[PDB]
């Protein structure tokens, strides 16, 4: 899977130089966003915002705002 | 405060020549790995489900042996007189049966044998139950380590681990919690005269001449101890209490002093505990162990 | 007599002092560490060395981790004693940290500047200077070497040392902006100099070299690293002269866990400067005399310590519409806020409000994640500049309401949060575990 | 080849610190912590704001525990620069605190300036001097808000703040008394500055408001704080003038374990002034010229740092009649005690002497329990007052065991003692353990 | 003075106390299995419920002349034993517990400072080096008893054991370490039992049990060098060892602690030979 010029194999030595790996990263290079599309709506009133299912109902108001819940409530 | 994370203590403690040696001839090592916050050990279809709740919780090939608890060890540190349960040092917060309030400071492990080490706590929290006060922090100075050794032939040796700078009291080897699905409660004798086989009473404590244990309802596990501490130094006239408790589901006890001595204090060093256990049909566990 | 008196007088209340004890003073146990030796070297520079010039390094793997970058530049005078002010850092415009291609942190020559107003504050503001600009009145032609020093999450500390064994498939590199202008080495005021030569910069890197044992677990197991990162972006005020004490409610655009806010009110022609220009000394040009010159600072004394000359007189910050604490004067965020949070001397002009215990340290003591907010404003109330500047009789004797007329030049509204974010090392490759 | 060749170069003297390795500097982890947040807001001041008055500050029940304290005056000067010495803790003239209906300590006008003249020191006793004085040479009329941070046990560190969500039954006040004479502001020495406004005063305080499974445990829970005492009596001095060298010994009428003792010599109408007064730069009002006056202080100078205008020669303690160390001379106590304790600079006419190893930090480092002596004495001999003050050659040129002549004038002896005791908070009621 | 030339004589056996300080008397009972110790001299009394002898007890000895078997010259003793009476001895400590005596005894040169035979080296009756005796009679009727000895920079020969048996031992029987079977000889009556003998026995009816535990040995790399016990089985019993029995100055001996354990117990002769036959 492999193209001679790449390296010499490696055997016979444990210097421990080199990693192995996957060779690819995506969402935890970039990093999660936690934002998501919660802060187009808002809580500013502090008590947690009781969720209502975002069921889609309609198919021409469909929105795309997420759910928003605060994570902890202050109770 | 007294619930806190964590604390530290101190212990100031001399002696010359008034203390014997008991010798601790079981030990403990590891060349493992360090995991996460669970493990799931398999061999020979026997499972052992080793939860975050506290490391040792179920285990059984298609069955369980408990839904409640798993085993722990513990210490009855002082017992002045013998009263109750006053300081009991589990290794499970079974207090609270949903944290496990209880540091945890390595967990080594390989597959088919991982192992522990993490600090005890006061079973009683700050509560006064009796005539005395109890404790401060509710997270105690003592360590235990466990290591739960599985042999390719089909066994496992289950090592405890107990240490502090002096006690001249009871020690609690394991509390253990085995389903009352076990009829046939059997035990031979070191004189290998007969398996003693009694359930007329039902209140069965197998004292020293008792060599190996096994219960089933034709399926079984057995229990074959290996190693305990003894003055077997000098050989003195100290005492080294073994034996175990089949009244409660089960127990393995271990104690030094019928709570006060007349004057002798006490090593302080580690003491260890090695008992080989193994499982199968009622056939294999009688087969494998009426080898020895 | 001697220590035996209060031996012997041993008491009840002591029970909570030595009675039991865990503890002593006189009896050190030190911890072993695992071997390792610290190397400084000089890392390859990539583009042409000038002002207004961008250059790039590739830090190559000399050693495991790396522990300290420090940026030199040869720098010659174009003035005499007094016409600049930190240099080295006007500069050093921008810092930006790369690991395997992602932005991880971006540092501004007025965040430098910030940061040193803030946190370096005791002997070392004064090496840092010595390190940073000209300290002992030289004249036109001197010619001295300049550190400055990176601030990045792993200069602070070696425990936040980046490890690149541990990072062997990701490219670590710096991007450095050259600024344009440079006062009192390209430009006096805003004119340009004569006979300014470019400069000469070097990059050093101190690497980590540890043994084998340990190097061998860097590079086999994962990692995570709590870092730290500066957002920021400037906007402009509209400080009156007359008429109104102005309000502005500023939208912050802030996320993840911030230790505090800071801000001045900057100068663009003029760098690192704060507060208003005054006859008064070290105020401006010449000051003190006929010859002094309001506009013009004197720039080797730029920074003071004289909040009249300020421009702000309130400011609160507001969460989703609702106050998270009252409105206080501006003399509050300089002086009151970096004694309880840094324990120094903040410059008048630099200010900071905290959400920490202790934001000057490197171990979390309480944030305020603006990522689950969904407004985060700075409202600030202007003072009137509208007194004479030029006239000590005015600027050393009025009212906290009231600044210099000179004061307006101050526009440039510069706003930076400290925050908190995580760096996740598998497999050779990086990353933060977190972004918006 | 270069750290390498280092790294490798391992043999037997320095098994002892990296064999069997323990710790290493380059991995550090982050223990995390319960979550807070830090809100200030404005207390209700029960009473008539003004010079010599006094008033009472509720602290109200709008966090869980508390922090910081600030105290806020607003006022403007009555004279020229240097005619004002620390006016806003001169105001701030004694600060009591209360919790419960029983006293905790209480913090004198003078106590303030100790402790920053003997434990606040590095450029934070500048950005105090800021916060509390005039430092910009401002002129006649000038306003300006000044803070005076509180230091009571809990003012500098969280972990001993005010579990306030305990005590619900019993309230915590703060008791302000405010000077009637303020040098500069209302009076310049004695005579009376005409059209003195009165000074706008507000509290501060900062509350931690803290997560629900924690603030839940401190509002049920018992708690023991390692709260510190300052306790206090004044007394005079026993100055001598010429050819005769006094001395006193004075009862020292302290309880509970203590972590120093420290005393200062008082000019009665000059606050601040432990020093004599003598013709020579900073010394005096108007000093170096004429017009000097070496019975008139150049107030923003007071503080100094000549020993040779101390009054003080040498001193012992006595506990029980016996000596707890041999006579040492008063440049013991001034620069070798600060040094050997805490690492600072204390200015002339100061004294410390400590018990404990750390007795800047509030971790227990070695008391002598006063509850336990019965006579405790400090013995104090003083200088000969004959120099000239008004001859700069007599108080720059002289001998160890004299002073200037203006020292008689030091007629106020300050001895402070700072404690221990044991603050027990349980369901609902706070208050101190042990009283002796 | 020595830098490099001695062996690795590993003594395995070491002998420690847990016991308490008491006066000048002692006298130790379990399970019929008594020592009495009158201080005339620290062992006069053993058995269960018999004597062996009346005047003469347990002591151990050294031989410090190599002399290609030389007479009794160099003889240190523990007793007193010419005198028989007066303890002319220092004792460190006697120390006990219940079952469980220890002591620390200063040795005594046997001859005096009178020459004898020929030759002799004495600088005083009392000699520097200390023994150690530790008797733990333990429940199942066995007592274990250990004896020790310390001379630096020796070449020598220690003597174990030396007791007095009763002329009531007429039976005698040993086994060979082949564990075959045991070999009752007693015809000649004077048994030298060397490695090959593992374990004796005696009795007119009802017996003493006699089995090695520990003795000193270059176990390191098993070197040639001398190493060698052996029994001495007349009416009197005494147990030796022998690193130097000749004059040597080639190889010398470390000097260092060297202890003993020798497990006895009592019984009827199957009772014996069935606990030793079981192990």
């Amino acid at each position: 899977p492999k193209p001679s010029p790449e390296a010499a194999d490696f055997a016979q030595f444990a210097p421990k130089n080199l990693q192995a790996q996957n060779f690819l990263t995506a969402t935890q290079w970039i990093g999660v966003n936690t934002q998501g599309s919660s802060l187009k709506n808002a809580n500013y009133d502090l008590r947690a915002d009781p969720i209502i299912p975002k069921a889609d109902v309609g198919p021409w108001m469909m929105s795309s705002v997420d759910p928003n819940i605060y994570q902890k409530p202050l109770f | 405060k007294f619930f806190k994370n964590g604390n530290v203590m101190y212990t100031c403690n001399t002696f010359s020549l008034n203390v014997p040696v008991n010798n601790s001839i079981a030990t403990i090592d590891f060349a493992e790995h360090v995991n996460g916050a669970v493990f799931k050990i398999e061999y020979n279809r026997v499972n052992f489900i080793a939860p975050s709740l506290y490391p040792i919780s179920g285990l059984g090939t298609a069955v369980v042996f408990d839904l409640q608890k798993g085993e722990k060890a513990s210490q009855r540190k002082i017992t002045e007189f013998g009263n109750k349960d006053i300081r009991i040092a589990d290794e499970i917060s079974d207090i609270a049966a949903d944290d496990h309030s209880v540091l945890i400071t390595t967990k080594l492990m390989s597959e088919s044998t991982p192992g522990e080490l993490s600090r005890d706590v006061v079973l009683n929290g700050e509560i006064a139950t009796g005539r005395i006060n109890m404790n401060t922090g509710f997270v105690s100075d003592i360590i235990h380590t466990k290591k739960i050794s599985i042999i390719d032939d089909g066994i496992v040796d289950y090592y405890v681990k107990i240490n502090v700078p002096a006690k001249y009291s009871h020690g609690i080897v394991e509390v253990v919690s085995g389903t009352f699905l076990n009829d046939i409660m059997i035990h031979l004798v070191r004189n290998k005269n007969k398996w003693a086989l009694m359930d007329s009473k039902m209140y069965i404590v197998n004292n020293t001449n008792g060599f190996v244990i096994a219960k089933n309802p034709d399926t079984a596990m057995g229990v074959s101890l290996l190693e305990w501490p003894r003055g077997a130094v000098v050989f003195p006239p100290y005492y080294n209490f073994k034996k175990f408790k089949n009244v409660n589901k089960w127990s393995i006890s271990q104690q030094i002093a019928s709570c006060v001595n007349t004057s002798v204090k006490i090593p302080g060093g580690e003491y260890s505990w090695k008992i080989r256990l193994f499982f199968g049909p009622i056939w294999q566990v009688q087969e494998s162990i009426n080898s020895v | 007599a001697g220590g035996l008196s209060q031996l012997v007088a041993y008491g009840a209340q002591d029970v909570y002092l030595t009675g039991n004890p865990q503890i002593t003073f006189f009896k050190t146990v030190y911890r072993r560490y695992t071997n390792f030796a610290i190397e400084s070297i000089q890392q390859t520079i990539n583009g042409s060395v000038g002002f207004g010039n961008k250059v790039s390094t590739q830090i190559s793997r000399n050693g495991d981790l790396i522990t300290d970058i420090v940026v030199e530049f040869v720098l010659t005078k174009g003035g005499n004693g007094g016409t600049t002010y930190y240099p080295a850092e006007e500069l050093l415009q921008d810092v930006e940290l790369e690991i395997g291609g992602q932005r991880i942190d971006k540092h501004y020559n007025d965040w430098f500047r910030t940061y040193d107003a803030l946190f370096r504050m005791n002997d070392d503001r004064y090496n840092y200077r010595r390190m940073t600009d000209w300290v002992n009145n030289e004249l036109v032609g001197a010619q001295k070497r300049f550190y400055v020093p990176l601030i990045f999450f792993f200069n602070q500390t070696p425990g936040l040392a980046l490890p690149l064994i541990a990072l062997q498939y990701h490219e670590v590199k710096l991007y450095f902006t050259l600024a344009s202008q440079v006062q009192g080495v390209n430009y006096n005021g805003s004119s340009a100099i004569a006979g300014a030569a470019q400069p000469t910069m070097s990059v050093w890197v101190d690497y980590i070299f540890l043994d084998t044992q340990e190097r061998t677990r860097f590079a086999q197991l994962p990692h995570e690293y709590l870092i730290e990162q500066l957002q920021f972006t400037g906007s402009e005020t509209a400080t009156p002269s007359a008429t109104t004490q102005a309000s502005q409610n500023i939208r912050l655009n802030f996320n993840h866990p911030t230790k505090y806010l800071a801000w001045n009110f900057n100068n663009p022609t003029n760098y690192g400067q704060y507060t208003a220009l005054a006859n008064i000394p070290g105020a401006c040009s010449g000051a003190g005399t006929a010859a002094a010159t309001v506009t013009t600072p004197d720039y080797g004394n730029t920074g003071t310590y004289n909040e009249q000359l300020a421009v702000l007189d309130s400011a609160k910050i507001q969460l989703n519409g609702q106050d998270r604490f009252a409105t206080r004067k501006g003399s509050y965020f300089n002086k009151v806020q970096p004694y309880q949070s840094i324990g120094g001397v903040t410059p008048a002009g630099v200010y900071l409000y905290s959400f920490a215990l202790k934001p000057a340290g490197r171990q979390p003591s309480g944030t305020c994640n603006f990522s689950r907010i969904d407004n985060a404003t700075l409202s600030l109330t202007y003072k009137t500049c509208s007194i004479d500047a030029t006239s000590p009789a005015a600027v050393l004797g009025n009212t906290e309401t009231v600044t210099a007329n000179t004061a307006t030049l101050l526009t440039a509204l510069n706003i930076y949060a400290k925050n908190y974010n995580v760096l996740r090392i598998m497999s050779g490759m990086g990353g933060l575990a977190y972004a918006n």
